[PDB]
């Protein structure tokens, strides 16, 4: 017979599935993997845009030991992207990833608790605010749980509007009960550094953040401003993907991972670490 | 082509079942994506089956088999066929056979209403039959107009219609109907505005009931105060003893009771006990009423049973 | 974000708050303690009764901080750096309490400055209090 | 949680003098002005850019009148809020997709409007009572 | 040179705005690094725009576009054009476009000062004209040195120069100057250090004013207390009768007033009322008196009007 598997999954094989010896590869017996960022019901955090339809299946709710909800982003069926600052909540600056992992709790879908096998931090997580979460077992991909795809292009070109879903705090500084999203346009880079540092030249940069803390701004980050309704991302939205809908192929790509969520509405730009910058590292890390 | 015969499969009869359209020589199903009462009404008027009782998309009618013709449809309600909405393309979809959409129509429905576990046949926990299965009704949004519609539908004296199951326990099964909004002129409880069938945010403690009466068997006296116009408010409805819960029981309802018994206005919602009285499980609940009413029964939306006055206290009164 | 019009409205509103700032802050603290008793868990050492001298003094301190923030509206993170460190690390005050206090401040200003609490001024003061709260809640971890 | 008789009496006394034809419109306009993302739900109401446009909008005034009528209905039925707001919560969750935090924001803005209208008569005790009322309305109107 | 054309961009009129120069046929800006009034003088004289009213450097006229042409211009003032200072290269700069230097020139700004709505031609709200439209001055940082400069600039008595608009209401239109920092010796109020023109968060309730007087028409007295030196402080300043706002009115300022009137020390900041006094809506506001001042007019920064003494009383006193 022919091997085919159910919805939300694509056959991972070389030649069809007709077989038990296959005339194409022999006895490979292929297993089929999930689908990049094709939400069943796609969309179209201080502000609104309630995620009523479950339009962001990649979004995961990560809660630390001391009950500070943060964000994570399903990138494949077993791994998630978050920020290193999210993993280091309620941990020493010298803490390793071995003892960060048992601390964390992770929710995908409605409330589907997923156990975390290991956490791996970016080698330069002081400059690239990224950590990778690995689940014990592959999560079941359905209309509420589905990985976002890692982009083949750089959708961080100024003016692009990506959807930032989030489990973070709202206009009442209360962690949102329901997942929300905002439509944030990527801003001019020089404007963002000039807004946070001084003058985009290292000898004249100053801690000029409208909020107390400074974001990690470098060549691996981009910035998205508030929407037309003066809504932005607030605490707990870090680790959430700057999801960009490519209308050409109707696919959703994690263009950036929200690193600086401390821009609730005071600082004009939230800083997202480019996924294209970290893509090689995350692939090399999935490989093992 | 204008020759697309449509059928409903595995739903008991012709007007209920899973939608199935024959195009290009093959029978295919419809996704439940963006499926609401509008698509259901369109399908029901396609087969001349009347209005749409409800829709279903969890493949409760059974798993589909064939090419899913429709995935996402934008139907406002007034269409001449299902293949007139923004079906976003023919054959193209993102579902499986477990996501297929069915519909139950008025002609094919076996909808019925009944009263169970009440003092009389006119009162008890209200139960509604959906695809032959008897479920209950959540008391959220259940008011005197819904109760009047139910009493008229079932058929027994509807002069006084009160909400709330009389001494009835928690129902079992499904909660088919929630947040019913009748205006009092609907022929039946299912022609009113309500939530989608089976979809609810309640439990079986919130099960709705009704009390149908002509008004002759509603008695309300004061017990334990020696004086006829002082004591707790004891309520006789259909030979059932009961006492009014004091939640939403101010001095206005107290003076309504005093005027009903004929002792002027109300002084305080407390009485100097003259004699012990027993305790009864069922309670009368008074949401609110203006206070000028000549009787407590005549003021709007009083519930008889269906809730416990445990967090609150008994309702007392000392008239003058 | 505080627009120049928002900063103008905030400066004017706090100017007409004036010398009543201490007792406006005391009233706002009383409103926060009554309306939202969960905020009282950060003051286990205060007498939280009505008219408390300790609560009055702390309201004076809070309103002095807000007045300094208005004076330094273009450099609020530097003005509130000590308070940001305090609330975020030493006291570990959860940000929801900051939004509750901002709401109670707005209610106090509405009750005491009704003529000058226009919807534009209400929005500007809300934005300023949000900025103060964000500065004070940022270093929170 | 059950509201004490004193709190209920204070709430009723202060609501009896509330201008229903104006307070709801003021609260809705202030909600749209302060939290501009709430203007997303009222794009059919016309010009909503300037605060003067929002507060001067006839449709905002009428809809605030309806919202305050719903608040009054929930006030008459404080002990049964989830039943009285079931239909409105369903409408706002499914037909409108309004975030539940917007109900809490509108409750806070309504409390601000009540304080702005009643001065020192909006004491911290009656504000606490009204905070309980608006929290109950928002929780009954959500999820 | 002979082919370099520069212009001033986004500054109201052609004599104000960002400094933009054309080189290789490209329009590029100039850094604020080492930019002061000498560079502005060179530029304004170069464009035949007169002397240099002011310079700015933080892209206050907006952020420029193109290549920054100069970074560290060393101009002593007498340069025929800006591309004659030494600088450190043509396009060599450690700058951003938030550091573009702008200038405001004399013939464009067309500045003048005037006093409006005061009890005399030499008192009232201070209004400065900038680029053809009159505007007020915020009283933030407005003090006695500022008032002295403005009084010498309007050319009428500088013996005593109070602050605060004596009875003038709010101004209308623009508020041009904020935090004017004069040393007291500047020829005009715009040679002093001040924030950029119009860059502030002030309202018109804060409008600055001066009271230019030759120390002869300031009269102070105590009335209502049954003696010449025990009563409410009644100040008459250029025929305008007013009172002292008792904010920051202790026994130091009280002793200053008692010494001015010649009745020893101040025993009490209140008095036994013998008679009523007239209601005067203009007030005198003392910032802080050292205590040894020979007269109250010699205290630091006493506003004569311009503020509201609403939740404060009038300053009363009882000397010996
Ligand atoms: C706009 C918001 C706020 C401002 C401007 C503010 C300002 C201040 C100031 C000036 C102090 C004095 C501490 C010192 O002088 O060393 C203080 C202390 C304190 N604050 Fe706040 N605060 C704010 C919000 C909050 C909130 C919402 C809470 C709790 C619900 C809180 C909890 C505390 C505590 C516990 C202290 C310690 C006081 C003591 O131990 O004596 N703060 N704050
Ligand atoms: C917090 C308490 C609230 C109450 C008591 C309330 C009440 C109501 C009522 C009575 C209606 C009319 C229902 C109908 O026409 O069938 C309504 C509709 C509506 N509500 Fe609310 N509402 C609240 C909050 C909000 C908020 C915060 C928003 C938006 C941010 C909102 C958005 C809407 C919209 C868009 C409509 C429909 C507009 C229309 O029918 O013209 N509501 N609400
Ligand atoms: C993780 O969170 C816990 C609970 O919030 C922190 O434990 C508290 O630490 C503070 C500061 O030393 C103590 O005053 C409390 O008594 C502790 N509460 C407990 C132990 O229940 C813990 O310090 C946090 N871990 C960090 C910050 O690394
Ligand atoms: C509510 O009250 C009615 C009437 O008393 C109860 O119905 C009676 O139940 C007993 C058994 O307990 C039978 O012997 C009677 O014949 C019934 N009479 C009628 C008229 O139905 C009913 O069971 C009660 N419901 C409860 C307790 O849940
Ligand atoms: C402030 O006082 C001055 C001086 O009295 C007022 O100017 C006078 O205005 C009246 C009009 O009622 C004229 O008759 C006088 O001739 C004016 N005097 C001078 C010297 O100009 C001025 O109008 C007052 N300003 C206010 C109250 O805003
Ligand atoms: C976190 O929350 C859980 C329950 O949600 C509780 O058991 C635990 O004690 C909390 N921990 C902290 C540090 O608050
Ligand atoms: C970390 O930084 C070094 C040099 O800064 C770079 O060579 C290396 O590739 C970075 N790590 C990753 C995973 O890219
Ligand atoms: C009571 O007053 C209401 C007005 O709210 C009126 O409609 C009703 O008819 C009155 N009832 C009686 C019995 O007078
Ligand atoms: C008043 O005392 C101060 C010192 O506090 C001194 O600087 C000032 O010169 C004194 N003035 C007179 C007139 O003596
Ligand atoms: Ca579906
Ligand atoms: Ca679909
Ligand atoms: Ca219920
Ligand atoms: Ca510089
Ligand atoms: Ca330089
Ligand atoms: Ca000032």
């Amino acid at each position: 017979v022919r091997y085919q598997c159910k919805n939300y999954y694509k056959l991972r094989t070389e030649g069809d599935g007709v077989y038990w010896i296959n005339k194409a590869v022999g006895d490979k017996l292929p297993e089929c993997e999930a689908v990049c960022g094709k939400p069943k019901n796609p969309a179209n955090i201080l502000g609104g845009h309630l995620d009523a339809k479950g339009s962001f299946p990649w979004q995961a709710k990560m809660v630390s030991h001391h009950n500070l909800t943060t964000g994570a982003t399903l990138i494949n069926e077993q791994w998630l992207l978050t920020t290193a600052k999210n993993l280091f909540l309620n941990h020493s600056e010298n803490a390793t990833a071995k003892d960060i992992a048992p601390t964390l709790t992770l929710y995908v879908g409605k409330k589907q608790l997923v156990e975390i096998e290991k956490v791996v931090l970016h080698p330069n997580y002081s400059q690239v605010d990224i950590g990778l979460i690995k689940l014990k077992q592959k999560v079941s991909v359905n209309e509420r749980v589905m990985p976002i795809c890692l982009p083949s292009k750089d959708y961080a070109e100024v003016g692009r509007v990506g959807y930032v879903s989030g489990w973070g705090r709202n206009a009442n500084f209360k962690f949102t009960d329901h997942l929300k999203y905002v439509m944030l346009p990527v801003a001019d880079q020089d404007q963002c550094i000039r807004h946070y540092e001084g003058s985009t030249v290292p000898e004249k940069k100053t801690p000029k953040s409208p909020v107390g803390v400074q974001p990690i701004l470098n060549e691996h980050t981009f910035c998205a401003g508030m929407s037309k309704y003066q809504e932005d991302t607030c605490y707990g939205d870090a680790g959430s993907a700057f999801a960009v809908h490519d209308l050409e192929e109707d696919t959703w790509y994690a263009t950036g991972i929200l690193s600086f969520d401390k821009s609730c509405a005071v600082a004009e730009y939230g800083v997202y670490v480019k996924v294209t910058s970290i893509q090689d590292w995350v692939q090399k890390t999935i490989a093992e | 082509g204008s020759n697309l015969e449509m059928r409903l499969t595995r739903g008991g009869n012709m007007c209920s079942g899973r939608i199935e359209i024959k195009f290009q020589g093959r029978w295919g199903t419809v996704c439940d994506d963006n499926f609401n009462i509008d698509h259901a009404s369109v399908i029901c008027r396609q087969l001349e089956c009347g209005s749409a009782v409800s829709f279903s998309g969890s493949s409760n009618f059974g798993e589909g088999s064939g090419p899913i013709w429709f995935d996402d449809l934008i139907c406002n309600g007034n269409e001449s066929a299902l293949w007139n909405c923004k079906h976003q393309g023919w054959g193209k979809h993102n579902c499986d056979h477990a996501e297929d959409a069915g519909v139950i129509c008025s002609k094919g429905a076996d909808l019925s209403l009944r009263l169970v576990d009440g003092v009389t046949e006119c009162s008890g926990r209200l139960e509604v039959r959906f695809q032959g299965e008897w479920g209950t009704i959540c008391d959220d949004g259940w008011d005197s107009y819904d109760a009047a519609v139910a009493c008229k539908q079932l058929g027994c004296p509807t002069a006084v219609t009160a909400i709330g199951r009389v001494n009835a326990s928690k129902g079992f099964g499904h909660i088919w109907l929630d947040s019913v909004s009748c205006q009092g002129h609907e022929p039946a409880i299912w022609q009113c505005k309500h939530h989608e069938w089976g979809k609810h945010y309640c439990n079986h403690n919130e099960d709705a009931g009704v009390t149908c009466s002509d008004g002759s068997d509603l008695e309300l006296r004061l017990r334990g105060g020696g004086s006829r116009c002082a004591g707790t408010v004891e309520v006789e409805i259909q030979r059932l003893l009961g006492k009014v819960c004091d939640r939403g029981w101010g001095l206005k309802e107290a003076d309504v009771v005093c005027r009903q018994l004929g002792c002027g206005s109300a002084l305080k919602t407390s009485y100097q006990v003259y004699s012990k009285i027993q305790a009864t499980n069922t309670w009368l609940f008074l949401s609110s009423c203006n206070g000028n009413e000549t009787s407590l029964w005549d003021c709007k939306n009083w519930q008889w049973g269906g809730l416990t006055c445990d967090h609150y206290e008994e309702a007392k009164i000392t008239c003058s | 974000v505080l627009s120049p019009a928002d900063k103008t409205n905030v400066k004017a509103a706090w100017g007409k708050v004036g010398a009543h700032a201490g007792e406006y802050g005391a009233e706002a603290l009383e409103r926060m303690f009554l309306s939202f008793p969960t905020t009282k868990t950060y003051f286990p050492h205060f007498d939280l009764s009505h008219g408390s001298a300790q609560v009055k003094g702390h309201g004076k301190k809070v309103a002095d901080a807000l007045t300094n923030a208005v004076a330094h509206v273009d450099d609020m993170p530097n003005a509130l750096s000590a308070l940001s460190d305090l609330h975020a690390h030493k006291l570990r005050v959860d940000p929801v309490n900051f939004k509750l206090l901002s709401h109670c401040l707005l209610v106090t200003l509405a009750a005491h400055l009704p003529a000058e609490f226009t919807p534009a001024v209400h929005a500007s003061l809300d934005k300023f209090l949000a900025s103060v709260s964000t500065v004070l809640t940022s270093k929170y971890r | 949680v059950h509201l004490t008789p004193e709190e209920k009496s204070a709430v009723t006394a202060l609501w009896g003098k509330v201008n229903v034809d104006e307070v709801g419109g003021e609260a809705l306009g202030r909600l749209l002005v302060v939290y501009p993302w709430t203007q997303r739900f009222f794009e059919s109401f016309g010009d909503l850019s300037t605060p003067d446009a929002v507060m001067g909008n006839p449709k905002v005034k009428a809809h605030g009148k309806k919202v305050l009528g719903a608040f009054s209905d929930g006030l008459a039925h404080l002990d049964n809020l989830k039943g009285t707001f079931a239909t409105l919560s369903e409408l706002h969750c499914d037909k409108l997709h309004v975030d539940p935090e917007n109900f809490r924001l509108l409750g806070n803005v309504l409390v601000c409007v009540l304080a702005h209208h009643f001065g020192k008569e909006f004491t911290p005790p009656v504000q606490a009572a009204y905070q309980k009322v608006v929290a109950g309305v928002a929780n009954a109107l959500a999820h």
